[PDB]
């Protein structure tokens, strides 16, 4: 729902020793998918303590009590010598497509709110085939499909 | 579904613009005397629909048009003097 | 120019031709359907017109069906011109008059 | 000429490009010499008119043809000025309309004749004086300004003159400027002169037309603003029996 | 309903018509190789053939 | 993604460097790095040598000469960025070294003199003039020479035009009048020609010899025995007639000009003036029209044989023919360098006039150089040009292609070369001869159509400024490796072959060979041929050349697509198109909008702001990346790195991407899945339907930066001050401003919010007593200062990216008099698509987004994927932009076959090839289907059946093969997301490149009810809290008249504009809830009466019965 | 006569002319009631008229009356009428509406 | 009565001096430091009308019911503000005055 980057004061910034640039980073963080375990849960913060000459990688996030990053790999940042990264990224629960310019998350000064793609459901198709079952030759065979990010389960959905 | 029976209205007048001039002046008198002027009042009065429902239609123009096609109203080119038609109007709760 | 009153009260008019001359072959063709409506539709007949068993009272504002009727009465060799009130011959000076111009509001 | 240039050419009412020759009088045809210079004669017993043609002239009358006054002789455009004075203002009117529609028609447009008819009427709106009644005999005056001074100086207070006039073919723009109304005449380029001439003479407007009224921001004299309608008043039934109870006290 | 390219259907005649048009022209460019046609004359036909075609 | 090339014809030569016209001209007019001994005429050297041996009043008598020796260009006082930041012209000091001479001899070779400041070019091609980038656009005009032309005013006659190099001589016209007379025209003065001939020793006989023959035309030259007498006496009467007032015999003074010496008439040095007239006139010529100083007399050179040729052309020799004032053999380009040097020439000729005046004044033995030179003429003349001439544009910066286009722009209008926007028609038409030199597409639409134009791709401007195209040479049969750039003139001599023509190896392949000669298409023998085309590209402009299936696009819609691309706003996820013409690599590269390696080495430092690279020896360079800058157009151009920390480099491969660049391939928009069908009137007329799924993917979203400015001046009442202590204001208001009065970096800024605080003094009376008693007693003490800050204009705003401040006196900063300190604040926005945005493809399919549909709706393929845009078909056959269809089909292949393509113009994909790719692609798309365990569901069939009845499918074949066919045909069975059913009849679906354009609904659209009315006009404009009113034009008035709309019209002219009384009566009335006013007498009436009275003129009102009425009484 | 955002002014020109007049008028009112050499009133009455000129049709003669500074001719009582935005042409052309706005359709 | 015909004539010097209302025989007026005019000039409040909404200069009745407005040394009539566009001035010439329009 919202980020916060170390010495970064707006969306149109660029961190020293980071190849990326805050927009490209925000664009990446968009794709991270987090699982919630505790249904008591509503929102938390992942912490990206990241250092030096390395390739940041989403799995690099801080491990959290009841939280499961389902897309390790997935680029967050390329860091080159010196590059320090410290981040705090919010993760709320919600429905549908509610974008930054609407909700705006006020987690502190210079936070940046990010657009939200909430739906776990990824693609849905259904095939209406011809079954063979001792009545007519005029009966449907509905086979629904469904696709997710490992947070909600095809059946669960 | 345009305007309340607009074709039937043109028929009353000799020239298009008459209907326009009357519908104006009737809404004009209707406006001043907080609708206490109506010739259609009862359950003929025009209405709206809301988050509540059935509240009087604010548009004076609308009212004139429905009021006009009940025949009740009388318009004329020159019968009744204006200087005495202004004062006598304050008879049943004025402005 | 503004419609000032109905019936400037004049008897003048135009005769609108239903036949044409190409000035090259000295021939006489009955002019085009659209054009005849464009001469006659929504016009006020100047003096009475009779043809194909019908009679068109003077002052009839002649409808679209009317123009068709005339055209047909023109191929059936009965009418050639159509007498009709027009701004060209109106008497109101500072505009036209209802019974001239005619119709096409 | 064709297309939109031609539409202007007609309204502006100008000696056109390709001034096709028209017979001044009716008689017989007598084309002569197709080589050196080419010429068509129109002749009867009495009059005999000689029209000398460019050679490149696309005339379409063969020899010894009979002919009518004012009828085209060389093909192309008629100078609607030559037509007026040789066949009539009425006759000119019917030419113009017929000829404009010609362009609009042949490109593909349909629009009523009565439309063009109205404008052509204004192109004729004016007249020049011959032998005056109460002015100088050179003036250009509105046709029905000198109509009250024609069959009224003979309908009651008879005497002096009915005022003799001649028709004039003003070209739309030129028929624009020459208006009774100083107010609108002003908007145009030379504003001093209008206001000069106009002030010297008593000149009242009358605010007949539209432009005039708009200039002063007055309420347009048409539609809801036409005297014919604007005065209409409206009264209620209960209100009308509030006049039966108050007009005989 | 939609416009795919196959929908701009070419008549099977375009070929016949254009081979035909082609030759009546060959016999034209060879009718001026003789004293049969003037340039203006021959062109006035080449134009015209294509126009009918 | 991988790349598939298409079509034969390989290009014998790569494209020229593109920014050639611009860069490579100035350089050679500027001769910056060449020993001042070698420097050889034209450019700055020319203008110098043109004027310089400057003799004194009474030549070589009173001493003092002064002459040019050499010039030095300096080193620019400020950095390229320093200049833009501090509003400066990126300049250099041009000193010139001159020596002054006496009658008694001085060798005073004064140590250079400052002659003025000279602006100079970027590496890019552009200039910097007081901040802000600029483009000197290159102009075309008639080429110097002799011409003729027929008399348009006089049927069946001929004038004779003499044209020198511009601003170096006048227009001379000979024109035999319908009255015998011949008359020379010049300086807009017209005189009998004989006079000028009499001066050149032409007797009344030698005329009857060289100029009778053809007709009795000499009749009007001869009957003027009035002056066929004395040469000197001729000279006087001419002098008298031309420039009047002063009539003695020193006429030789004036007459020397338009005669000998490169004073004015130097039509050519070794250029066309002679060449042209030596080829179009009567052979044999030197330099100037008539040679004056021979041994005192004036000897003829051009005038007579012109008068001859004219005469031998009203009956005349066959082969004597009129001139084509339109042929590109008579149309030259004036490059930057030429126009600058032409303005540099104006400077000198002004400094000289000044120098001439001063030598006379001062004592001849005191005067040195530096003491004679002005240094303000040249400084001003060069200043005036770059800043103020119509040929000095801003800079089309929208995307990197735009800028490029802007350089290779050819104008017809402007200064000197002066075609008014109210002229020409054939001057607009595409001339046979534009072929290869100028694009026959890619012009502007309205009004300029034909007068503004772009340079053809392979084309190039030559020494004397004619455009030349490359043509391959053919040694009867063989097609050589040698190419020849030739004139439009040197071209009407050969049988040139199209590049379409086939070749077995390196020789022609068929007996009937297509070719043009002197323009008209001709089929020709393989031997007859004399040259070939290099590539079809040759023929069109760059933007034209960016259109994949141009083949099948109708020319007219192709121009719209050729444009618009210019209008493409750079996107966050820029992406080069799925189908290209190849050209997209190079357009990015030549634009220099993108970084590239210098000399194959190794990368070392790679972060957001820098790329530094250890080269092969060469030392070490760090390259900074411009990041989230702002275009001239608000575009927001920024660079992104595309290399890995530590890797070997490509001698010059992409180091970092541009703004519209994806991996060094021009990316002006996105590729996306489209359906070609109507929706529900949602793609009616030209509207487009969007899948909100686009927004989600941050697809068509772009960054735009606006900039705001505010000044500070001193005035009678005090100084305006950029304070932070704004009166009457909350701390809520100032929350965001540093101790200065300027907003912080990274503020979310809303409309109204304070951007820069500043306080004028203003002394609106002196606070009355009593109201100071209270002001003191209750505390709130009087103030001497007004609010007058900046604040964000209604609707604008976004996040505060950068601040910038220039105060009086700062290092190199000079700002306009009586102003001190300027503050600039930059705000940034992230945009996304919206209902009312304009999207277009390269085939010229424009249109606005009318509906973003949620994913639930939207046609979707059986596998599950929905489409991204629903484009109405009815907008196809009317225009003939058929390429857009062709391009979609391949894009369907590409989608499944997972590749990109390169189908160049008139040499790309052929249907069978696409179909084969489609066949290949379907075996996969259905390969998946059947592999994942599926096939032909009841819906698909329902369709297929009725599909063969339509006649698209083969009856007899199996539903599977039926599907394949239909697919291959570029079509497919589509499902309505809204109702699980299909649309009966298959729909064509694929990937299409589309761009989001310059214009956005965000920047358009306002609403006004009441707000700041002007203190000048008294109608609504100025918008300090809200926007400003729409205007009611004359045409809207007619319409209201044409309706019966009396009042509705009156309202628009009184209570809604200047009619203060009733204007206010209106507002009051509604606040209360009263039926508005009834403005009895309109103000504008009262204002009329009076303005008239103030001039006298009674002006008096009258009622019906006719007695004065009165409209005032107030 | 209205000021612009600061100390400086924006005058109405006709004032500058209604001023330049009473100026020359009183300096010829004063010059005549005490001490009248006729040679100088052949430079004072002549000079007064040419002020009453400016205030009517300033643009006349061949040398207009200019505001001391820029060569611009300054707009007169006649220039309040003639042409584009002058009170006659004005209502027929323009005026910005007070209850309005645009946007993409 | 209503308006039905504007009509143009010439102006008597007795017509002008009928419209006159005041007479501005006292020149230069364009003060800057304070947003008020200067003494009997083209911007005077006496001959023309009240500068602000009503208002004298030293302070008087800015009300309704009394009628007939002036003051002890500087009197400024009290009837609304649009008259600052309607109330005319007038200056008395020395002697002549050819009005260019009519001369040329
Ligand atoms: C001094 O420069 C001016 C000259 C005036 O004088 C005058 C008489 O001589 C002109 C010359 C010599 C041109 O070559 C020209 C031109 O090429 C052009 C337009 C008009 N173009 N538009 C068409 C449609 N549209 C919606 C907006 C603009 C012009 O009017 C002119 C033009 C004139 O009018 N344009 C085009 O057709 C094309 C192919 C592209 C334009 C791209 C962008 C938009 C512009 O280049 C921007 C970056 C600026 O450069 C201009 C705005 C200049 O304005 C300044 C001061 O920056 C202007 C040229
Ligand atoms: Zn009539
Ligand atoms: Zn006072």
């Amino acid at each position: 729902t919202s980020v916060y980057i170390e010495d970064v004061l707006h969306e149109f910034s660029t961190i020293p020793g980071v190849k990326e640039d805050v927009v490209e980073i925000i664009l990446n963080l968009k794709e991270l998918v987090v699982r919630f375990l505790d249904p008591k849960m509503a929102s938390t913060t992942l912490i990206l303590r990241a250092e030096g000459p390395k390739e940041v990688r989403a799995g690099d996030f801080t491990p959290s009590a009841d939280v499961e990053i389902m897309n390790p790999d997935l680029h967050i940042a390329t860091l080159e010598e010196g590059g320090k990264l410290y981040m705090e990224v919010r993760v709320d629960r919600g429905v549908g497509y509610v974008p930054a310019e609407r909700h705006g998350i006020k987690d502190r000064i210079n936070a940046i709110p990010v657009d939200a793609i909430f739906s776990p459901v990824r693609r849905v198709a259904f095939q209406v085939e011809d079954t063979r079952l001792g009545q007519r030759t005029d009966l449907d065979k509905l086979t629904l499909r469904i696709w997710t990010d490992g947070s909600v389960t095809p059946l669960e959905a | 579904m345009a305007e309340p029976g607009i074709d039937k209205l043109f028929g009353m007048v000799d020239s298009k613009y008459r209907l326009t001039v009357v519908v104006a002046k009737r809404a004009q008198q209707l406006l001043r005397h907080r609708f206490k002027n109506t010739v259609l009042e009862p359950e003929e009065r025009p209405k709206m629909r809301t988050l509540e429902g059935l509240y009087d239609d604010p548009n004076a123009v609308t009212w004139a048009m429905k009021e006009l096609l009940t025949g009740r109203l009388f318009f004329g080119e020159n019968l009744v003097p204006e200087d005495r038609l202004q004062k006598e109007m304050e008879r049943l709760y004025p402005t | 120019i503004v419609v000032r009153e109905a019936d400037c009260g004049t008897t003048n008019y135009i005769s609108v031709p239903l036949f044409q001359m190409d000035e090259v072959t000295r021939t006489l063709r009955l002019r085009k359907r659209s054009d005849i409506e464009s001469g006659l539709y929504g016009r006020v007949l100047a003096r009475e017109v009779e043809a194909l068993g019908r009679r068109l009272e003077e002052g009839r504002y002649l409808s679209l069906e009317d123009v068709h009727f005339l055209i047909k009465a023109a191929e059936a060799g009965e009418v050639r011109e159509v007498p009709v009130r027009s701004p060209l011959t109106c008497q109101t000076r500072y505009g036209v008059c209802q019974k001239c111009y005619g119709y096409d509001l | 000429t064709q297309g939109l240039p031609r539409v202007i050419e007609l309204f502006e009412a100008r000696r056109p490009k390709a001034k096709a020759v028209i017979s001044e009088i009716d008689g017989v045809v007598r084309i002569e010499e197709g080589e050196d210079r080419l010429s068509v004669f129109v002749e009867s017993e009495g009059f005999s008119k000689e029209y000398k043609l460019p050679k490149d002239a696309r005339l379409l009358v063969k020899d010894g043809d009979y002919v009518e006054a004012g009828q085209p002789l060389t093909r192309g455009a008629i100078d609607p000025h030559q037509l007026l004075e040789a066949k009539g203002p009425e006759a000119v009117e019917r030419y113009l309309v017929d000829e404009i529609q010609k362009v609009y028609r042949a490109q593909g447009v349909k629009l009523h004749d009565k439309h063009i008819e109205i404008v052509v009427r204004q192109m004729l709106k004016y007249v020049e004086v011959t032998d005056p009644g109460d002015s100088r005999l050179l003036e250009g005056q509105v046709l029905e300004k000198w109509d009250v001074e024609a069959l009224n100086e003979r309908l009651i207070a008879e005497g002096k003159v009915p005022v003799a006039w001649k028709p004039l073919l003003m070209g739309v723009t030129k028929s624009a400027l020459s208006t009774k109304s100083w107010l609108s005449a002003a908007s145009f380029q030379n504003t001093t002169h209008v206001l000069t001439e106009a002030a010297i003479a008593g000149k009242k407007d009358e605010l007949i037309g539209l432009k005039e009224n708009v200039i002063l921001g007055r309420l347009i004299p048409a539609g809801t603003g036409s005297d014919f309608v604007r005065f209409t008043q409206v009264v209620d039934q209960r209100t009308l029996k509030a006049i039966e109870e108050a007009r005989k006290e | 309903i939609t416009i795919g390219i196959d929908d701009a259907v070419i008549p099977e005649e375009k070929q016949r018509y254009l081979e035909e048009a082609d030759r009546k022209l060959r016999q034209i460019e060879q009718a001026y190789e003789m004293g049969f046609l003037t340039d203006r004359e021959r062109y006035d036909q080449v134009i015209q053939l294509w126009t009918e075609t | 993604m991988e790349i598939k090339r298409f079509g034969r014809i390989r290009e014998v030569i790569p494209l020229p460097p593109l920014t050639e016209i611009q860069v490579e001209s100035y350089k050679k007019a500027l001769q910056a790095d060449v020993p001042p001994e070698k420097r050889e005429n034209v450019g700055i050297q020319a203008a110098f040598k043109e004027t310089f041996p400057i003799e004194e009043g009474d030549k070589g008598k009173g001493g003092l000469v002064l002459d040019f020796l050499e010039y030095r260009i300096g080193d620019p006082p400020f950095s390229q960025d320093e200049c833009r930041e501090k509003d400066l012209t990126y300049q250099a000091p041009l000193y010139a070294r001159l020596q002054l001479i006496h009658k008694d001899t001085g060798l005073i070779k004064e140590d250079e003199v400052f002659l003025g400041h000279l602006p100079l070019m970027t590496e890019d091609g552009s200039f910097i003039i007081n901040g802000a980038d600029r483009v000197i656009v290159s102009q075309i005009h008639r080429s110097p020479g002799v011409y003729f032309t027929p008399d348009p005013a006089r049927p069946g006659r001929y004038i004779a035009s003499i044209i020198p190099l511009p601003k170096r001589g006048p227009w001379i016209d000979l024109e035999v009048e319908a009255s015998g007379v011949v008359t020379m025209k010049v300086n807009k003065r017209k005189f009998p020609l004989v006079l000028l001939l009499r001066v050149l020793g032409y007797d009344q006989e030698t005329l009857v010899r060289e100029l009778s023959a053809y007709g009795d035309l000499v009749q009007g030259l001869l009957d003027e025995a009035v002056l066929a007498m004395r040469p000197e006496e001729a000279m006087v009467r001419l002098f008298t007639l031309l420039r009047p007032g002063d009539p003695p015999k020193k006429d030789k003074a004036l007459a020397y000009l338009f005669g000998l010496l490169a004073d004015p008439k130097r039509y050519d040095l070794g250029e066309a003036g002679r060449y042209k007239a030596e080829e179009k006139l009567g052979v044999g010529l030197s330099g100037r029209t008539l040679v004056r100083f021979e041994d005192g007399e004036f000897k003829d050179e051009v005038f007579l044989p012109t008068l001859r040729y004219l005469f031998a052309l009203t009956a005349g020799v066959p082969g004597h023919e009129v001139d084509d004032i339109d042929h590109l053999g008579n149309r030259r380009i004036r490059t930057v360098g030429e126009l600058m040097a032409d303005q540099f020439r104006v400077g000198l000729a002004r400094l000289a006039r000044g120098v001439r005046e001063r030598m006379v004044m001062g004592s001849p033995d005191t005067l040195t150089p530096a003491k004679l030179v002005n240094s303000r003429p040249l400084e001003a003349a060069l200043r005036e040009f770059f800043s103020r001439s119509q040929l000095s544009q801003f800079k089309d910066e929208t995307n990197p292609l735009s800028s490029l286009r802007h350089k290779r722009r050819i104008s017809a209008l402007g200064p000197g070369g002066l075609t008014r926007e109210r002229a020409g028609f054939d001057v607009r038409d595409v001339h046979r001869t534009h072929y290869g030199r100028i694009c026959p597409v890619e012009t502007p639409e309205g009004a300029n159509i034909g007068l503004i134009t772009s340079l053809a791709a392979y084309a190039r401007v030559d020494a004397l400024g004619f455009i030349r195209t490359p043509y391959r040479r053919v040694k009867n049969g063989v097609v050589t490796e040698e190419v020849v750039y030739m004139t439009a003139s040197e071209e009407d001599r050969y049988t040139i072959a199209q590049a379409n023509t086939p070749l077995e190896g390196d020789r022609i392949a068929t007996d009937r060979v297509v070719a043009r000669r002197r323009g008209e298409p001709v089929i020709v023998a393989p031997e007859e041929v004399e040259f070939m085309d290099v590539s079809p590209k040759q023929v069109f402009s760059l933007n034209t050349n960016l259109i994949p299936f141009l083949e099948h696009d109708d020319a007219n819609r192709a121009l719209m697509g050729s444009n618009m691309q210019t209008q493409a706003v750079p996107l966050i996820r820029a992406q080069a198109p799925v189908v290209m013409t190849g050209l997209e690599e190079r357009v990015v590269r030549d634009s220099l909008a993108a970084l590239y390696a210098e000399e194959d080495g190794e990368v070392v430092k790679v972060d957001g702001t820098r790329i530094a690279v250890r080269y092969e020896d060469g030392r070490l360079v760090e390259h900074p990346l411009r990041r989230y800058a702002r275009s001239n157009q608000g575009t927001a151009f920024d660079q992104r790195p595309r290399v890995r920390v530590g890797q070997r480099v490509k001698k010059g491969d992409l180091l970092a991407d541009g703004p519209a660049s994806e991996e060094g391939f021009l990316a002006l928009g996105q590729n996306v899945l489209v359906a070609i069908m109507p929706f529900d009137g949602y793609n009616f007329e030209d509207a487009i339907v969007i899948s909100e799924e686009l927004l989600k993917r941050d697809f068509y979203t772009s960054i735009h930066i606006e900039r705001y400015e505010i000044e500070a001046r001193d005035t009678k009442l005090g100084p305006e001050r950029i304070t932070r202590d704004i009166p009457h204001l909350s701390e809520a208001a100032l929350r965001d401003l540093d101790e200065e009065g300027i907003v912080r970096i990274g503020a979310e800024v809303k409309p109204g919010d304070i951007l820069v605080g500043r306080t004028s003094f203003k002394g609106e009376q002196e606070p009355s007593p009593e109201e100071r008693l209270l002001r003191s007693i209750f505390g709130e003490k009087a103030r001497d200062v007004k609010d007058t800050s900046l604040r964000v204009p209604p609707g604008e705003g976004g996040i505060v990216v950068g601040r910038l401040r220039l105060r009086r006196g700062d290092p190199g900063v000079e700002l306009k008099p009586g102003v001190r300190e300027v503050v600039r604040v930059f705000v940034a926005q992230k945009r996304k698509l919206q209902v009312g945005d304009k999207l277009a493809n390269r085939h010229g399919n424009k249109g606005v987004v009318a509906k973003i549909l949620p994913v639930e709706d939207m046609p979707h393929l059986p596998d599950g994927t929905p489409v991204d845009v629903i484009l109405n078909p009815l907008g196809v056959p009317s225009r003939m932009n058929l390429g857009q269809i062709l391009e979609t089909h391949l894009g369907l292949a590409g989608y499944f076959l997972g590749q990109r393509y390169i189908s160049p113009v008139f040499d790309g994909a052929t249907e069978p090839e696409i179909k084969e790719l489609l066949a290949e692609a379907f075996n996969l798309y259905f390969g998946k289907r059947q592999g994942e365990g599926f096939g032909v569901d009841k819906r698909e069939k329902e369709v297929l059946a009725r599909a063969e009845k339509l006649g698209l499918v083969s009856p007899g074949k199996s539903p599977e093969e039926q599907l394949k066919e239909l697919f291959d045909l570029g079509k497919v069975v589509l499902y309505d997301g809204r109702t699980g059913e299909p649309f009966e009849g298959p729909i064509v679906v694929g990937q299409m490149f589309i761009m989001k354009l310059y214009h956005m609904v965000e920047d358009k659209m306002h609403a006004r009810s009441t707000g700041p009315y002007s203190l000048i006009t008294q109608q609504p404009l100025g918008g300090k809290a809200q926007f400003g009113g729409q205007r009611f034009g004359e045409m809207e008035v007619w319409a209201l008249e044409a309706y019966g709309a009396a009042h509705t019209l009156q309202e628009m002219l009184t209570i809604k504009s200047d009619d203060i009384e009733g204007r206010n009566a209106a507002y009051q009335a509604i606040i209360k809830g009263e039926d508005v006013p009834e403005p009895s007498v309109p103000e504008s009436f009262r204002v009329l009466v009076k303005e008239l009275q103030a001039l006298a003129l009674d002006v008096q009102t009258l009622d019906e019965k006719d007695n004065p009425v009165d409209i005032f009484e107030g | 006569m209205v000021q612009v955002d600061g100390g400086r002014f924006a005058t109405s020109d006709l004032n500058d002319l209604y001023r330049r007049l009473i100026n020359r008028n009183n300096r010829l009112k004063k010059l005549l009631a005490q001490g009248a050499p006729e040679i100088i009133i052949r430079n004072e009455k002549r000079m007064l008229q040419e002020a009453v000129d400016a205030v009517i049709d300033n643009g006349r003669r061949g040398s207009p009356v200019t505001n001391p500074g820029s060569e611009r001719p300054l707009r007169s009582l006649t220039d309040i009428l003639s042409g584009k935005q002058g009170r006659f042409r004005q209502n027929l052309l323009g005026k910005r509406v007070d209850y309005s706005g645009r946007s993409v359709i | 009565k209503e308006v039905r015909k504007v009509r143009i004539a010439l102006a008597s010097p007795e017509k002008i001096r009928s419209w006159s209302y005041g007479e501005v025989e006292k020149p230069e007026t364009i003060n800057y430091r304070t947003l008020k005019p200067e003494r009997d000039g083209l911007f005077d409040e006496r001959i023309f009308g009240p500068i602000k909404d009503y208002e004298c200069a030293c302070g008087k009745y800015k009300r309704q019911r009394f009628e007939g407005k002036v003051c002890e040394r500087c009197g400024v009539e009290v009837t609304r503000s649009i008259v600052r566009r309607y109330r005319m001035g007038h200056i008395e010439l020395a002697t002549p005055a050819a009005h260019i329009w009519f001369v040329k």
